């Protein structure tokens, strides 16, 4: 969120 | 020199033969006759950097850029290393030079855009893929990257055919045998047959066999029965996320409740401790937690694993990030499961089961899984909200004026107290209501000044869009509240006499179809906005210009910035319905969505990531809310929207059902997993391979 941080699932390097 | 050329040259041969250790031998020799050999440098450090020996890559590449000023392609693998070793600044640093280097280098833009991509900054990064592909039009990494960075703000240009080029890249790529630009995480966004969905998670996996290869470790000797451990099974969980992040708001409950006389929990972390209080509680609450953070090396994590005779070991990764998922290619446990972290297949071998449930995997499409399934008996799907948000159990509202049940919305652990110090307060058959009197005007005279808080009577009233000022770990879940907290559509400029139909989904998740659907609803109830998140901003002027195309005003559509955990989940209770992403659902979002109260409209695909909202509802028990095709997805949706005593209805049954039902029932879900666990060990145990568990 603006301000501080919304993690999610995101996907690792490749 | 000339013999120099020669040592180089059989270094590369023992390379592609595998023989690493040869090859780094060989390459050291070359160096030896002739120390400013730049392509030697240059090749031994990028086997270096596939090692996984990032710094001792690094000196080598820093060799090969001084001895050949205008070795444009060191410098951008040099960056490729830095990125790795998270040095986000000297990675650019690189990929800025190798461009300056050499202004028509493909590959340079191409690593140039992904720094830009995953510092946030999408419009940048499709600016430095265009040029890659402008450069080099045959680059499937970078057309793959820029589709991904086009889904994610809902650039539509040319959809079809996109999908349809993805799509070919793909099949020329596994017809080739090479590594598929798209990425299994990302695969389930794109028109891909579930074969070749299988087939590129398949080629994942075996990147992770082929690292863990070279470490010529034996296979482990399994336990064979429970003895050892006191007849306590040995399940380890492995994750990235233990700490703030969506798996733990989902099980960080679930090790403390497992039962210590028949289960023994081990929580592997693959991150360092970052503070919060999930981590906090599962560190707490596990029998055992092990930091592998601490232990780099994929063969020692792994030989740790083994030493505590693990017997199931649970992927809560799969390809996200964080993940090592080389722990399990090197087998540490008899029984390897996935769970709840992924939402599709690993298409690995090395992964035994798959836990899911009916409802989102049907035996009838376990030909895209390569797991064998194991059902849970209602969803595979948990979350921590009872724990977290215990302050939405109840509500209470604030009549302004019919009764609204999503206007002006009161919650707190204290409420009933602060409740009876009211008089006047009417029960409507049970939702208390506040009529419209002093008290009530000293509430909305707050938000419209923009006030943090009030005091009534001795309570502390607080606004809803100020609790990162009153209690940040509120804010974030980690605590629960200990004031009243205020919600209403004026905090977010919603209509106060109008259905409101919300998704509080990442972008990404929406297609052209899918708006389009959107937008046949809200044209069929002319009294209805819809509600959508900046996730991010860039996507808004996306999706209004197709809203606009489609024939619907600017007015038709609210965007609200993404919010704190506790108040994103809080005012899913002023939405009337939610529409769901037939794309890829609400997973997370889906629980919290429904833990507000709302009703959610479903159409569940056949992929795994599209079933996971109609799993949820199945075990809420509204079937009524799930859609067999679009029409219907629509006409449920309109229907919701205009029959007010049939949402009044269907808002009743989700608002007990999160209560009665299975869903968010933390305990019940982990001895239906202790359950499940004790079917994949007895299995195991009588000597037999991993077979579907589905009764
Ligand atoms: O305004 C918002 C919207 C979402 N979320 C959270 O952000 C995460 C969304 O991540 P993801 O897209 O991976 O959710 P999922 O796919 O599981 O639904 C979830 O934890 C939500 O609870 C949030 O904190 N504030
Ligand atoms: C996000 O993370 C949660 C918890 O790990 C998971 O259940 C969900 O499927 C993830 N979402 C996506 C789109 O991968």
């Amino acid at each position: 969120y603006p301000g501080g941080s919304t993690p999610v699932s995101s996907a690792n390097m490749m | 020199p000339t013999h120099a050329d020669s040592l180089n040259n059989l270094a590369n041969i023992k390379r592609e033969q595998g023989n690493i250790e040869e090859a780094v031998r060989l390459y050291r020799k070359a160096l030896e006759v002739f120390p400013e050999f730049a392509a030697a440098h240059s090749n031994l450090a990028s086997v270096l950097q596939q090692q996984g020996k990032l710094q001792e890559a690094l000196m080598h590449y820093k060799e090969a850029i001084r001895i050949s000023p205008t070795f444009a392609d060191a410098y951008s693998n040099m960056g490729n290393t830095l990125k790795e070793m998270q040095d986000v600044q000297g990675a650019l640093q690189c990929y800025t030079r190798a461009i300056q280097i050499n202004p028509a280098f493909a590959d340079a833009h191409s690593n140039l855009a992904s720094i830009h991509k995953d510092s946030g900054n999408i419009p940048e990064a499709i600016a430095s893929y265009r040029t890659a592909l402008k450069l080099k039009p045959d680059f499937p990494d970078a057309y793959c990257n820029l589709a991904h960075c086009l889904q994610i703000v809902c650039d539509w240009t040319d959809y079809d055919e996109r999908m349809k080029k993805l799509v070919s890249i793909v099949a020329d790529q596994l017809e080739k045998n090479r590594l598929p630009s798209v990425h299994p995480h990302h695969s389930m966004l794109y028109p891909l047959s579930h074969g070749f969905r299988k087939a590129i998670a398949e080629r994942h996996g075996n990147l992770c066999l082929d690292k863990i290869n070279v470490l010529h470790k034996p296979p482990y000797e399994h336990p064979k029965d429970l003895k050892l451990s006191d007849g306590r099974l040995r399940v380890g969980y492995v994750s990235s996320n233990f700490g703030n992040h969506p798996t733990s708001h989902l099980m960080q409950s679930i090790p403390g409740m497992h039962n210590p006389d028949k289960f023994e929990v081990f929580c592997y972390a693959l991150s360092p401790d970052d503070g919060t209080n999930f981590r906090v509680k599962v560190m707490a609450e596990a029998n055992h937690f092990i930091d592998l953070s601490q232990i780099p090396c994929n063969g020692k994590a792994a030989d740790r694993i083994h030493q505590d005779g693990i017997h199931i070991l649970v992927n809560m990764n799969g390809y996200t990030k964080g993940a090592r998922n080389e722990l399990f290619a090197l087998r540490p446990a008899p029984i390897q499961a996935m769970w709840l972290g992924y939402p599709g297949t690993s298409g690995a071998l090395f992964m035994d089961y798959i836990i899911t449930d009916q409802e989102t995997s049907p035996a009838e499409v376990a030909e895209q899984y390569s797991e064998k399934l194991a059902y849970m008996p209602h969803t595979f799907f948990i979350g921590d909200h009872a724990n977290m948000f215990p302050h939405l159990k109840k509500k209470a509202v604030i009549d302004f004026k019919h009764i609204y049940d999503n206007r002006i919305v009161l919650n707190g652990i204290d409420l009933k107290a602060f409740l009876d110090s009211l008089p006047d307060v009417k029960i409507v058959k049970n939702m208390p209501v506040i009529p419209m009197n002093t008290i009530a005007e000293a509430v909305i005279e707050m938000i419209n000044r923009g006030q943090i808080q009030i005091t009534i009577n001795g309570f502390s009233i607080s606004n809803g869009l100020a609790t990162t000022q009153i209690n940040n770990k509120a804010a974030t879940g980690e605590e629960v509240p200990r004031t009243i907290i205020v919600t209403t559509r004026s905090q977010y400029g919603l209509p106060e006499d109008a259905i409101v139909y919300c998704n509080f989904n990442q972008l990404y998740k929406i297609d052209p179809s899918t708006l389009q659907m959107w937008a046949n609803i809200l044209k069929r109830v002319p009294n209805s906005v819809l509600w959508l998140l900046r996730f991010p901003a860039v996507g808004e002027p996306n999706i209004q210009q197709y809203a606009q195309n489609m024939g619907l005003p600017q007015n038709r559509i609210i965007f609200s910035p993404v919010a704190p955990k506790e108040e994103h989940v809080r005012r899913g209770q002023l939405a009337d319905v939610c529409l769901d992403t037939p794309l890829c659902n609400g997973h997370t979002t889906g629980m919290d969505v429904l833990w507000a109260g709302t009703p959610m409209v479903t159409m569940p695909g056949e992929t795994l990531a599209s079933r996971v909202a109609a799993s949820q509802l199945t075990c809420l028990g509204c079937l009524e809310l799930i859609a067999k095709n679009r029409q219907e997805y629509e006409d449920i949706a309109v229907k919701l929207g205009t029959d007010l005593e049939y949402l009044k209805k269907v808002r009743g049954k989700v608002w007990k059902q999160r209560i009665s039902s299975p869903l968010f029932n933390t305990k019940q879900y982990t001895m239906e997993l202790e359950r499940l666990y004790l079917q994949m060990w007895e299995h195991y145990a009588a000597g037999n391979k991993p077979d579907h568990m589905i009764k």
